[PDB]
């Protein structure tokens, strides 16, 4: 295959991703979910963790690590410590609103998909951190995990497999720093939400001191699918290395803003127009792209025109794949504010542990905002550049480095804008 | 489209009759690491 | 300006002294600030280097314009923080118009 | 025994008296650095400082007061204050123990070490 | 624009009273019993946000209250207090509504929103209107990202709202009335506005692309 | 490095008092007991005391080593070496 | 057991689980730091602990990462300067000018670190941030103002005194150090804290203005308040006792003395 | 370089690293690298050297 994103819906995980269907556990088993969950679990953990290597799975909230790999890192002889799952549900990155599609139209592919993978990883039970601010979701969440209680899917004996497992849910409390596995980790504890400095590495020390694992909604909510209909299924959308279907939440100036399940290595312009209804105004129109929420830099039209919304080829483009929020600008838009208003987005979400990013962001935010109001000299974009390479690779979390990356984007596809706004501020007065 | 339902305590009185569908807890052989 | 002694005790001017003639101690004043209870230069041990001058991150003390204070006895050259103070007050204008001529070129 | 006590001029009043103190600078407790922790220093005993009349300077009439020798090693300091006939105490540099540090530790599952707060 | 220090006040004092309802107890119970033994103190956010569901928001024996029952230090629980912008440390109104003002949501113009809310309730952000009934403030993609401008007022979601939709709103609320929450625009859910792109084909069904070795 | 901070350092000086140095260390090693040249240039020979007479009568009438000038004869008090004193003669 | 590491290609057998800056103190190399303590917790929060790995694309925290075998640490590699250089930037950011009147000038890590591995001007064209203070006793004169929150008290607070009074309230730039409440900080060994703060927004409210470090003369003496024993170094300038410091003794005081000997 | 020349007077009180440096330059001083030099100049009487 060499042309992708033609994405059919007999492939298509998420089957009430629009929810025009049965959130609850009839429509769920209607649709095809909790099918033969006992088979899977009796399969045994090892065939489990070999089909999601199989398909290829890579790490869907944005960082992108083989899911399979990372599954593997706690198939071990238990230590002692009951081993935990989580999953995580935040879903805090600007622009990224997916797993809330899957925890509030399909939590009972999630649920189903928690139980394969504490299974396949030897959980005693999984703790599902949602964000606080979605209540109705996390309702909804909590009324598929009484029904699944109920009939026997999860819990003592599950799916009468023998497997004692438990599916729980923490809501959160307004932090985007939460959506970090080790700050996830801490504020499940109780304590802030900072996150811990590997190592030791969550597989090892994580939950309550045990070993744990954090993985994305969306990439839980996968397993059991890609189970049942075989790795080679999922392998066989995308691109090699850059295999399976993501959730793509298409927002900002586009004239059908919406979430839809494609295939991996779909062109990005296609993605737009496809879906979405093309950009506002036109793709002439449009400005630049952020692909992955906010952390992962910008990408200009001239870019834009023609590249794969895959791992690899957005990497090749300066940029990442991460969460695949596509945020379209138009030209009627200020880069420079957008960019500015994202940065103060992580300024006060920052946690304030790590030296760089407490300090750092918070000045990249001024910078940014004289920059804004053309307030600076040119010198000062190459000085803003050099903060930002400071701050990046030298914090606890990526957030630091995630707040650096859109300032280098700007800088490096804006640099003229940025300078130009200068010379009319200067000209003012 | 039941959202519209849930209340305030709707989460909490769910987790609260999950209880009965819970199984016992592990324990850290302390009260708490405090002790 | 207001009439506070600029002097904030750092004691940095006594460090700098080559010849080791500025004696400061200092104590929180009843207010809380960083005033010395005592600035005493022997003028008789002084270089008149200017390094304390150039030290004091306050323009607190600063060499001033008079070379004619000659005195008759010993005793008068060792200064006390109270003549000290005096010889600002006294010389102020003058210093504050040469150092308002000069800080650009410090 | 070198005796350059006759060659040193030392007056003999801070010959007998005198006692010397061969030791390691302790490491401020304030500061983190210990590069002045590295070099064995010699101090000599000290004595009365009285308050001059005049300004209220302190006086002193202890002609060793302000000399500090630094030795690289605790046998030097030894042999110099024997070669000036220097009653010398030595004290036995004390170099921290290595301790055990493990950031995992603040995350334990059932001990102490667990940290309450970041 | 918001004081991490506690200065004790008539409202926020020590003596303050504050005390779960027994059934809220129950609850508290029921959610310590979800942590495992020995790490109860994992309850200190889920019991905190218990006490801001029952007394609206949270006075500092409210926290001493949290502490005593996670036999946990009161200092941690301040942490967790001030740590997480849901908490109310302070009193706000009945209706906490919730402008996102981050970028996907600028470029959909909730600027717009947020000023059809300022001139309704005649209050500027941050601030609480006379009678008490609403408060205003400014948030993240609240899952609403790809769904225009969307405000959270209490634990509603409303989304892609117009300056007219957000004072319909306000309105309904204000006479008492409970909006539904959910897209105003007519859209269900994330749906592609022009007709579902995706997702046309009736559900497979069970049993579909099953693997032969299962 | 390179900038006005930097001293610049001329290398060709470096290799040729080197050179030197081991040509009076070859001549005498019956007292040249250690050569070496700083970073900025300047040739030191070490010499056993026995030596102070021989060495420097070499390093003033030999045709190639004509220091015929003592700049500065000095020493160094060195409390923490057996021999404390140093002497140094600058020529 | 000992695993053979290198630290700038200086062979040196360390124990496993032995930190990177265990090792580099081995060898004789004081890795620039504000936040790790040898008594303490690790923490990892100041970032000046930053070092270079040969052949690792990221800079490891030497005061957490453990060491492993055939590791070479280039300490003084081109990285770890530029490291330490953009955290030290990062931390005099925001501390305000307080130098001339800050007691811990003189005998300040932030200061010696900043002359030793900072660079020597400053970018930041902005406006400096102001925290209120907080009183926590009679005995520790406190400056928020200051603080790099390196989190040293709270930990000193949380594992040696016992009393977990101290904390961080807020999160990013705002985050403030300190009880939420209006709480008076009660220890028998509360005073150490002033020693444990790198920077100077802990001091010691007796000492406090009298005199600078430089000028002090240090006698190395012991307590007589308790039977402890505790070792103590007396500062005294021109024949007055100035403040009593402790002195390092393992087996008796480590490195901490009561608020009475103090 | 204001680890060797102190700042100016107007950086000094405006830089936080100014400040620092102006405080230990003119307390503590520069550190002089460790070694020794024979430095002369034709000064007005002749030859004037300084063994540092
Ligand atoms: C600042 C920050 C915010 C994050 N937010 C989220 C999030 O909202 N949702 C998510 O799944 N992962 C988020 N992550 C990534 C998590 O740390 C973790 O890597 C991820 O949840 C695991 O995804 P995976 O197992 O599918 O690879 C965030 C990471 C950082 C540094
Ligand atoms: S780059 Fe941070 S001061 Fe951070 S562990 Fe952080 S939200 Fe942080
Ligand atoms: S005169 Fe200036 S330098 Fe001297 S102590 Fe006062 S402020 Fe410091
Ligand atoms: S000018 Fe006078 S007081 Fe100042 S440093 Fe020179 S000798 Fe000392
Ligand atoms: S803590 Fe150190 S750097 Fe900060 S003002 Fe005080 S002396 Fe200066
Ligand atoms: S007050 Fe001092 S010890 Fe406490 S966090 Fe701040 S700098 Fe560290
Ligand atoms: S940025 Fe406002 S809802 Fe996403
Ligand atoms: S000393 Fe290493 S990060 Fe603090």
């Amino acid at each position: 295959k060499t042309s992708f994103g033609s994405l059919k819906d007999e492939d298509r995980i998420f089957t009430n991703l629009y929810g025009r269907h049965d959130w609850r556990l009839k429509g769920a088993q209607s649709r095809g979910d909790w099918y033969k969950t006992k088979e899977i679990l009796l399969k045994g953990p090892d065939w489990i963790l070999g089909e999601v290597k199989t398909s290829g799975l890579r790490g869907r909230g944005g960082a992108g690590f083989p899911t399979g790999l990372k599954w593997s890192f706690m198939n071990k002889p238990s230590d002692g410590r009951p081993k935990y799952l989580v999953v995580n549900a935040d879903e805090g990155e600007p622009g990224t609103c997916k797993d809330r599609e899957i925890i509030r139209h399909d939590p009972h592919k999630l649920v189903e998909g928690c139980l394969v993978g504490g299974r396949a990883m030897g959980a005693r039970a999984a703790y599902i951190y949602i964000r606080g601010e979605f209540y109705n979701e996390a309702s909804n969440l909590q009324v598929a995990i009484r029904e699944a209680y109920e009939a026997g899917l999860i819990g003592k004996n599950a799916c009468g497999s023998g497997y004692d497992f438990d599916v729980f849910v923490v809501r959160g409390a307004g932090a985007y720093i939460c959506g970090e596995e080790t700050a996830l980790i801490e504020s499940i504890e109780g304590k802030q939400g900072k996150p811990r400095l590997k190592p030791p590495f969550p597989a090892d020390v994580g939950v309550f001191g045990c070993p744990t694992t954090v993985a994305n909604v969306e990439t839980v909510a996968v397993s059991p699918t890609i189970c049942r209909r075989g790795g080679a299924w999922f392998a066989s959308f995308g691109r090699e290395r850059n295999s399976g279907t993501k959730l793509f939440n298409i927002s900002g100036h586009v004239n059908h803003p919406c979430t839809v399940e494609e295939e991996m290595s779909v062109p990005l312009k296609e993605l737009i127009e496809k879906h979405a209804g093309g950009v506002i105004g036109g793709w002439d129109n449009l400005l630049a792209v952020i692909p992955g929420g906010s952390s992962t830099p910008l990408i200009p039209k001239s870019v834009c025109e023609t590249v794969l919304m895959d791992f690899d080829a957005l990497v090749q483009a300066q940029t990442g794949l991460g969460t695949a929020a596509v945020i379209v600008m138009d030209r009627s838009t200020d880069i420079v504010k957008a960019i500015a208003r994202l940065i103060e987005f992580y300024k006060h979400e920052s946690c304030g542990q790590c030296t760089p990013c407490r300090e750092g962001v918070d000045w990249m935010n001024k910078v940014m905002a004289r920059f804004v109001k053309g307030d600076a000299r040119p010198a000062e974009i190459d000085s803003l550049w050099e903060i930002s390479k400071q701050i990046e690779g030298h914090t606890i979390c990526a957030l630091g480095d995630g707040a650096a990356w859109p300032v280098q984007g700007l800088i490096r596809h804006f640099r003229p804008e940025l300078e130009e706004r200068m010379q009319q501020f200067a000209l003012q007065h | 489209l039941q959202h519209h339902e849930y209340s305030t305590y709707t989460f909490l009185d769910l987790n609260v009759e999950l209880s009965k569908f819970r199984m016992p807890q592990p324990s850290s052989g302390r009260q708490s690491p405090r002790h | 300006p207001s009439g506070e002694e600029r002097c904030i005790a750092c004691k940095l001017c006594e460090a700098v002294c080559p010849a080791q003639a500025i004696t400061i101690e200092a104590e929180p004043r009843a207010d809380g600030s960083r005033r010395t209870t005592r600035y005493d230069i022997d003028m008789t041990k002084c270089i008149y280097c200017g390094f304390c001058q150039e030290a004091c991150p306050v323009d607190a003390i600063v060499e001033g314009p008079n070379f004619e204070f000659s005195t008759e006895t010993h005793e008068e050259l060792l200064y006390n923080k109270e003549k000290l103070l005096n010889n600002g007050d006294k010389w102020e204008a003058e210093i504050a118009a040469n150092i308002q001529a000069d800080y650009l070129y410090r | 025994k070198l005796d350059i006590t006759t060659l040193t001029g030392v007056p003999e009043e801070h010959i007998k008296t005198r006692k010397v103190r061969i030791f390691v600078p302790a490491r401020n407790n304030m500061q983190s650095g210990v590069n002045n922790t590295k070099k064995w220093k010699m101090e000599f005993d000290t004595r009365e400082r009285w308050e001059n009349p005049l300004m209220g300077w302190s006086s002193t009439a202890d002609p060793l007061s302000n000399l500090v020798l630094t030795f690289s090693t605790k046998e030097d300091a030894v042999a110099f204050a024997e070669k000036n006939g220097w009653s010398f105490d030595v004290e036995e540099r004390k170099v921290p123990k290595p301790k055990s540090k493990s950031y995992g530790a603040n995350f334990s599952w059932n001990k102490r070490t667990r940290v309450s707060t970041k | 624009g918001a004081l991490f220090v506690h200065r004790d006040t008539p409202e926020n004092n020590p003596d303050t009273p504050f005390d779960f309802t027994p059934e809220n107890y129950k609850r508290i119970e029921a959610i310590v019993k979800n942590y495992p033994e020995g790490h109860k103190a994992a309850a200190v956010l889920p019991v905190l946000d218990l006490a801001q569901r029952q007394n609206g928001w949270l006075p500092i024996s409210a926290m001493n209250k949290v502490a005593e029952i996670l036999q946990v230090p009161p200092m941690r629980v301040y942490e967790v207090a001030t740590f997480y912008t849901m908490y109310n440390r302070k009193p706000v109104g009945k209706y906490h509504i919730q402008v996102c003002t981050t970028t996907p949501c600028m470029l959909r113009n909730s600027d717009s929103i947020l000023e059809a809310i300022q001139k309704k309730l005649g209050i500027k952000v941050g601030e609480t209107t006379p009678d008490k009934l609403f408060t205003l403030i400014e948030v993240e993609c609240l899952g609403a990202c790809v769904n225009a401008p969307m405000v959270q007022i209490n634990d509603n979601y409303y989304e892609d709202l117009t300056p007219k939709d957000i004072e319909e709103i306000i309105d309904e609320l204000k006479a008492g009335k409970i909006p539904k929450p959910g897209p105003r625009s007519g859209r269900f859910s994330c749906e592609p506005a022009g007709g579902l792109t995706s997702l046309t084909e009736p559900p497979k069904g069970p049993g579909f692309g099953v693997q032969a070795g299962l | 490095d390179t900038r006005p901070t930097i001293r610049p350092r001329n290398d060709v000086v470096h290799k040729q008092l080197s050179a030197f140095g081991q040509y009076v260390a070859e001549i005498l090693p019956k007292y040249v007991q250690q050569v070496q040249v700083s970073c900025f240039n300047e040739l030191e020979i070490f010499i056993h005391p026995d030596g102070v007479i021989p060495v420097l009568t070499f390093l003033r009438d030999h045709t190639n080593a004509q220091f015929k000038s003592l700049a500065d004869l000095t020493a160094v008090d060195v409390p923490t070496r057996q021999n404390r004193f140093e002497i140094v003669y600058n020529l | 057991n000992l695993i053979e590491v290198f630290v700038d290609g200086q062979s040196v057998m360390v124990e496993p689980g032995t930190t990177v800056l265990q090792a580099c103190e081995k060898v004789g190399m004081q890795i620039p730091r504000f936040c790790y303590h040898e008594r303490l917790s690790v923490a990892g929060n100041c970032r000046m602990c930053l070092v270079e790995i040969e052949k690792a694309p990221k800079v490891v925290a030497a005061c957490a990462m453990p060491v492993m075998k055939g590791w070479n640490i280039l300490t003084n590699s081109e990285k770890s300067k530029k490291a330490r250089e953009g955290v030290m930037e990062f931390l005099l950011a925001n501390h305000p000018l307080d130098c001339p009147i800050c007691d811990q000038g003189g005998e300040c890590d932030l200061q010696d670190q900043s002359m030793m591995f900072g660079s020597d001007r400053s970018r930041f064209l902005e406006g400096k941030r102001a925290v209120e203070d907080k009183n926590i006793g009679p005995l520790v004169k406190t400056i928020m103002t200051r603080c790099i929150q390196c989190t040293r008290c709270i930990r000193f607070a949380s594992e040696i005194a016992g009393v977990d009074d101290l904390g961080t309230t807020g999160r990013g730039n705002d985050m403030q150090v300190g009880t939420y409440i209006e709480k008076m900080f009660m220890s028998e060994l509360s005073g150490n804290i002033i020693d444990i703060c790198p920077v100077g927004a802990l001091t010691s409210k007796p000492y406090a203005f009298t005199a600078r470090p430089w000028e002090t003369r240090k006698t190395e003496s012991i307590d007589v308040m308790d039977a402890v024993g505790s070792n103590i170094v007396v500062s005294t300038r021109t024949g007055e006792v100035m403040r009593i410091l402790p002195r390092m003794h393992e087996d008796i005081n480590e490195e901490w003395i009561s608020d009475k000997t103090r | 370089d204001a680890k060797v020349s102190p700042p100016k007077r107007a950086e000094m009180k405006t830089s936080m690293e100014s400040l620092i440096h102006h405080f230990k330059l003119y307390t503590e001083g520069y550190q002089v690298p460790p070694g020794a030099t024979y430095t002369a100049i034709e000064a007005p009487k002749g030859e004037f050297g300084v063994y540092l």
